[PDB]
C-alpha cells in the first residue's frame, strides 16, 4: 500500500554527484594509467559489476587505491564515472571504441548494448 | 506522488 | 550530446538498497531511543537536510553512532529510512502524526509535503 | 536509451 516519490531516485542520485564535486566522504582512488579518480565504493559497485567483485573482497574492501589494467583509457574511465554520477553518457565518435573497450571492463552492460548498437548502425 |  | 539511461537512478538505488541489507560498507548507526539502525551516510546525506548538515560538520562527519531526539519514534524512522532508499512511503492512518513529525525533524520536505496533503483530505 |  506505499506511495512513491517518482523523482526520488533521480534527486538521491544528483546529490550523490554533488559529494563526489565537492570530494565529500569519497573513499577511494582509481587509478587509470597517470590519472586519479576520486569515488564512492557504494556508487562504483552500485553501477560496475567489475567493482562490486572488488569491494565484496573480504582484502579489496578496505584498499583506499585500485589501480585498473594499463590498457583502460582514461577519458573512457572519466566518461564511464560521469555517466555513473548522472546517467548521462558522453558517447562521440572519437571516443566510442574506449567507452565501449571500458565498459566491458566495468561490466557496465546497458553502457555495452548502447556502443554495440552505435557501432552497428555506422558499419 | 504515485501509486506505484 | 549526451544520451541517457532512463532506469539508472532507480538500478542505482536499489544497489544501494541491496548494500544497506547485507550491511555492506555502511558506515554509521542511527540511534533512535531503543533501537539502532545501520546506513551510509552519503545517502543519509542526499535525502535529509539533518543528515547533510550533520555529516558535512567538520567533527560530526567522523562519529560512528548519531543520536536522534528522544522525541523521534523509532517506527516513523524506519519508514523515512525504507523511503530514502526505496522512494517508497509506507504512509498509513496509524502512523502519519509520526512520519510527518520525523519527515520534518529529518528535513525531508517532500514527505512532510505530502504528510500534510492527506492530513488536510482527512479533516 | 533516450535524448534528455
Ligand atoms: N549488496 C549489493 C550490491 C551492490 N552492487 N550490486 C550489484 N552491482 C552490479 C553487479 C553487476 C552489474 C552491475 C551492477 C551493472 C552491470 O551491468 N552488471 C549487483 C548486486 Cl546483485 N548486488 C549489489
Ligand atoms: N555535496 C553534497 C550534498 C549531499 N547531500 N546534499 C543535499 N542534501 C539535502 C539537503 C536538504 C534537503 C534534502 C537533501 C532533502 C530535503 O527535503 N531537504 C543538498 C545539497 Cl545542496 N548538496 C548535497
Ligand atoms: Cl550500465
Ligand atoms: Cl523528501
Amino acid at each position: 500500500s506505499c506511495i512513491q516519490f517518482t523523482r526520488h531516485a533521480s534527486d538521491v542520485l544528483l546529490n550523490l554527484n554533488r559529494l563526489r564535486s565537492r570530494d565529500i566522504l569519497t573513499d577511494v582512488v582509481i587509478v587509470v594509467s597517470r590519472e586519479q579518480f576520486r569515488a564512492h565504493k557504494t556508487v562504483l559497485m552500485a553501477c560496475s559489476g567489475l567493482f562490486y567483485s572488488i569491494f565484496t573482497d573480504q582484502l579489496k574492501c578496505n584498499l583506499s587505491v585500485i589501480n585498473l589494467d594499463p590498457e583502460i583509457n582514461p577519458e573512457g574511465f572519466c566518461i564511464l564515472l560521469d555517466f555513473m554520477y548522472t546517467s548521462r553518457l558522453n558517447l562521440r565518435e572519437g571516443n566510442i571504441m574506449a567507452v565501449m573497450a571500458t565498459a566491458m571492463y566495468l561490466q557496465m552492460e546497458h553502457v555495452v548494448d548502447t556502443c554495440r548498437k552505435f557501432i552497428k548502425a555506422s558499419e | 506522488w504515485v501509486i506505484p
